[PDB]
């Protein structure tokens, strides 16, 4: 029910699924080919769709009540969320000019999924977001000092 | 006169390296000693030769060996990279990002004509009369050429060297003002366009420079 | 790949010769005067 | 002075931030010029002032406190603007009220104490700073 | 010429005064939640 | 020119630095006392 | 035709902008001629000539110089006023006690 | 006057003793000579400016500070030999790669900055 | 501009000004062309150096 979910072959398969989606995000460039682009396409609906019943396995044989708690879960419903407005929005009657590139980052952030297995690195991330209430003061003190700066330099050289 | 000179000094030192090593070799009959021999042996090879000349730089690099306290400062320094690592990797994938975003934004913006009037490749031909200083009595006929940034975000690998290069602090007040004035794919730059895509910048510089590099220099001392 | 692989030798290279001396004189540093110090031994000498 | 604990100084905050927002609105023209938007920021400083004002004579009914000190400096210097302006270098005074934003911190313990750390932390420093100023004075006069 | 240069101290206050909070904000952060990190490994380790 | 870049900034850099690393270190020492880093233990140790 | 130039001499346009302005009304003024009539005023809260002729002029070789070197001097001060400056264009159109 | 008055109730053998005492032993006469060449001229010119932080220096804070990092610098020698390692290497590979580019007076190779040669 | 019979021009720099300067014509010669074989009589300049 749920061990073949978490084998390795399952890790090596979604770290491939997220080589093949940075692959395909950071191949675009000025004057590309449009069969290049036609690629880019394809790969992108190919993706959310394998995404999108990758996580529906999942949440059939893991639990939905596990996932809100951490972090981790709750994210990855945003950007597949995300995903699948960017390509219904595409290919619905908006036509989207500058909301393209905006979603791309959106879908740019798959890289997390695999950084999460760190372990070592993690002491840092949880010390810096256990003390966001410094870090908060301190960067609204640098903050409040630019502005004050700001409205005598335009006082002065306005 | 005196590369000659040199030319004939450098026959000397290959004669006592290599009779050095012939000597250390029969008593001793690791991977310094490679390295000792590598640097006598391309020389040998001499007297494509500007790849030889260039890699016969590797000259001072085997007093390393030959000096404890060198040794132990290089060993010092190995150690300390190898703990870094993990920053590193963060801060390029980081980078990476930000050069993929920044190419999804700036694609083939930064392009301009060298007169201000001409916006588009398609008039962007033939000659036009430059002033010189702005004078008006003062004017030289020029040609204008559709050029292009040498920083811009056409591909990623532009885009990371060009954020590269804003992360080091020098030259990045131009990028922004180039990235303010980004009007189109194919178009030409328009005065103060969107102001408001400044915050790219700002947040990559907090975030990089200010706070991910002083995090690699605070786990330095720490 | 010389400008840039020789920026970031040299800033890696500065900011250990930096950290390298700052640790060499760390009791100084964290001195904490308010208990003690070598500026009364220096006296103590002196008066001797 | 039993109703002023939760809603005066609430008020004070959110006075001191239009401020600061209006301050940010305003657009210096080169060469005396204006618009409208600075003819309507000219009585909203005007409305400001007078608030200021009505505080720093209902808190003294003081001086002893930093930031009460420098709230009466430039309350007063403010009035001094006005009056000068009306019974008219002129606009040179102008730039006392940047420090309406300094006086946010005073409402706010948490910055206030942050910046008290800060302050503090350069006491050491200070060894360092005429080692700087005395290097620049040999340079300076080799030069 | 004139006194217009007295207003190059605003640029020397913005500088020296700018950096000195800049390196007191971005490097509390990486020395204090950092060092807590790495006593924070060594608690973990002991246990493991 | 040389000689005042090393003297000038070089070298203040790194007396700037090491004051501010020491009066850093110097605050850890004293917060250790209180505990703060074993608050941040004792929430992390029940996490896993 | 019969021209008349109004030169926005506020505040706002003193810099690079004012020396276009008047390289601008200096080429503008090489498209008349003897049978076309110009005159050249400027508003900045208020509305004036910025030469001596006061009304249209025959716009001959004399007359440009002299619109020309008068519009060289001016400066840009003040606030923007388009109604009291419209109004000194548009009454200076209706004027007929001269010839047109 | 005043060396001489110093040298007279101190004696010249423990003059050099202290250290900062030789520091006004040695300038005072380049004092004397620019005197006379004033009616190679700027060496002791520059070199009568020292004794502002010669006798500035008589702190207890800035002293003791300015000497621990000196020797601090002198107790690690070869962290600087590596950072001149690492400029001699670059140097050579500069001059060799890059030596041949024509200097330009609106370029950023020009007379000043080049890689013609090792300096 | 539109609300008044005329046109908008636009001069950012130097290099626009010699062209700008010369295109109202075209908006003042809208009511010769519609008046057709009546606007059309030979002109005789002044004395010019060729
Ligand atoms: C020994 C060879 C590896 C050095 C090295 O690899 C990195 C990978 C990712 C991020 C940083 C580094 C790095 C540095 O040592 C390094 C790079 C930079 I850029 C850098 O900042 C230089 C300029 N600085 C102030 C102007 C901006 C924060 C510093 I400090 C250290
Ligand atoms: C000339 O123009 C003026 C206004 O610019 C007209 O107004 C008269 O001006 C003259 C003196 O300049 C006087 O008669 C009066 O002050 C104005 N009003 C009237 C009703 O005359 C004037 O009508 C125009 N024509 C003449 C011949 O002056
Ligand atoms: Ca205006």
């Amino acid at each position: 029910c749920r061990a073949a979910v978490k084998s390795v072959t399952f890790y090596w398969l979604v770290i491939v699924l997220v080589f093949l989606n940075t692959l395909t995000i950071s191949s675009e460039h000025y004057n590309q080919p449009d069969w290049l682009t036609q690629i880019q396409d394809i790969a992108n609906k190919v993706l959310l769709a394998l995404f999108t019943c990758e996580m529906l396995v999942k949440m059939y044989s893991l639990g939905l009540q596990a996932y809100f708690v951490s972090l981790f879960n709750r994210f990855d419903c945003f950007v597949v969320c995300g995903g699948i407005t960017e390509t219904i929005l595409v290919e619905l009657e908006i036509m989207s000019p500058l909301g393209i590139s905006v979603f791309r980052c959106v879908r740019l952030l798959r890289i997390f999924k695999v950084t999460r297995h760190w372990t070592s690195l993690s002491n840092l991330v949880a010390s810096l977001l256990n003390s966001m209430k410094s870090i908060a003061s301190l960067l609204l003190l640098l903050f409040l000092f630019i502005i004050i700066f700001s409205l005598l330099g335009m006082q002065l050289f306005g | 006169f005196r590369n000659t000179i040199l030319g004939y000094f450098d026959y000397a030192f290959t004669a006592i390296f290599t009779v050095e090593i012939l000597l250390k070799m029969t008593t001793f009959g690791n991977y310094f000693n490679l390295l000792d021999m590598l640097v006598v042996g391309v020389s040998l090879v001499s007297f494509v030769v500007k790849i030889l000349r260039v890699l016969r730089v590797l000259r001072p690099l085997r007093a390393i060996n030959r000096a404890k306290g060198l040794k132990h400062v290089v060993q010092c320094v190995f150690v300390a990279i190898r703990t870094i690592g993990n920053i590193m990797i963060v801060t390029t994938l980081l980078q990476f990002m930000f050069a993929c975003i920044g190419v999804q934004l700036f694609k083939g913006k930064f392009y301009r004509c060298t007169d201000e009037a001409k916006s588009n490749p398609e008039e962007c031909r033939g000659l036009f009369i430059l002033y010189k200083d702005g004078d008006v009595d003062s004017p030289v006929v020029r040609e204008r050429i559709w050029q292009n940034s040498d920083f811009n975000f056409d591909n990623v690998l532009s885009a990371m060297m060009a954020l590269f290069t804003v992360s080091t602090f020098e030259g990045w007040p131009a990028l922004l003002y180039k990235a303010i004035d980004s009007n189109g794919e194919n178009i030409g730059p328009i005065y103060n366009h969107r102001v408001e895509i400044s915050i790219f910048f700002i947040i990559y510089i907090i975030i990089v420079a200010f706070f991910m590099m002083n995090i690699f220099v605070g786990f330095v001392i720490v | 790949v010389y400008f840039i692989s020789f920026y970031m030798l040299c800033a890696f290279l500065i900011i250990n010769l930096f950290v390298a001396v700052i640790m060499d004189n760390f009791d100084y540093l964290t001195r904490d005067w308010s208990i003690l110090g070598p500026h009364h031994l220096d006296e103590f000498k002196r008066i001797w | 002075s039993i109703v002023e604990w939760k809603p005066f100084d609430i008020f004070i905050l959110l006075a001191i931030f239009a401020n600061c927002v209006a301050l940010a609105i305003y657009i210096p023209f080169p060469e005396d010029d204006s618009n409208s938007t600075n003819h309507n920021l000219e009585k909203v400083e005007y409305a400001f002032l007078i608030i200021f004002t009505v505080e720093t004579f209902l808190k003294i009914i003081y001086v002893r406190n930093g930031w009460n000190l420098l709230d009466f400096v430039i309350v007063i210097v403010g009035l001094f603007s006005v009056i000068l302006e009306q019974l008219t270098d002129v606009k040179a005074l102008r730039a006392f009220r940047v420090l309406r934003p300094l006086r946010l911190v005073s409402g706010v313990p948490s910055l206030q104490v942050v910046l008290n750390s800060i302050i503090k932390a350069m006491v050491p420093l200070l060894h360092i700073a005429l080692l700087v100023l005395f290097v620049i004075i040999i340079y300076a006069i080799i030069g | 010429s004139s006194s217009g240069m007295i207003v190059c101290i605003y640029f020397i206050i913005l500088f020296i005064c700018g950096n000195y909070i800049l390196l007191n904000v971005f490097l509390a952060i990486a020395v204090d939640n950092l060092a807590d990190a790495e006593s924070l490994n060594t608690a973990q380790k002991e246990e493991a | 020119f040389v000689s005042l870049v090393i003297f000038g900034s070089f070298f203040v850099l790194n007396l700037v630095l090491g004051v501010l690393s020491g009066e850093f270190s110097k605050e850890r020492e004293k917060a250790k006392a209180r505990g703060d880093f074993q608050k941040l233990r004792e929430k992390q140790q029940l996490e896993e | 035709k019969d021209m008349l130039i109004l030169v926005d001499v506020s505040g706002s346009v003193s810099g690079l902008t004012l020396k276009l302005i008047r390289t601008s009304v200096s080429e503008m003024l090489e498209t008349l001629s003897d049978d076309d009539f110009v005159n050249v005023a400027s508003f900045n809260s208020n509305a004036q000539d910025v030469s001596c002729f006061q009304h249209l002029v025959q716009a001959n070789v004399r007359n440009k110089k002299v619109l020309k070197d008068a519009v060289n001097n001016i400066t840009a001060k003040g606030i923007t006023d388009y109604k009291k400056g419209f109004s000194f264009a548009f009454e200076q159109l209706l004027n007929y006690n001269v010839s047109r | 006057v005043e060396m001489v008055l110093k040298v007279i109730a101190f004696k010249p053998k423990g003059y050099f003793s202290d250290a900062w005492n030789t520091f006004d032993s040695l300038i005072v006469i380049g004092s004397i000579i620019d005197v006379a060449l004033s009616e190679s001229i700027t060496f002791f010119r520059l070199f009568r400016v020292m004794r502002l932080v010669k006798l500035l220096s008589r702190g207890e804070g800035i002293r003791t500070l300015l000497w621990t990092f000196i020797k601090s610098f002198q107790a690690l020698p070869y962290v600087a030999l590596l950072i001149a390692m690492l400029f001699f290497i670059y140097a050579v590979i500069g001059m060799q790669m890059f030596g041949k580019v024509a200097m330009r007076d609106n370029n950023q190779i020009n007379r000043n900055n080049n890689f013609q040669t090792f300096p | 501009a539109c609300e008044n019979k005329g046109y908008y021009y636009e001069i950012p720099s130097i290099g626009a000004i010699r062209i700008n300067t010369q295109e109202y014509l075209d908006v003042l010669g809208r009511p010769m062309v519609l008046a057709g074989d009546k606007a059309k009589q030979v002109q005789w300049t002044n004395v010019y150096l060729d």
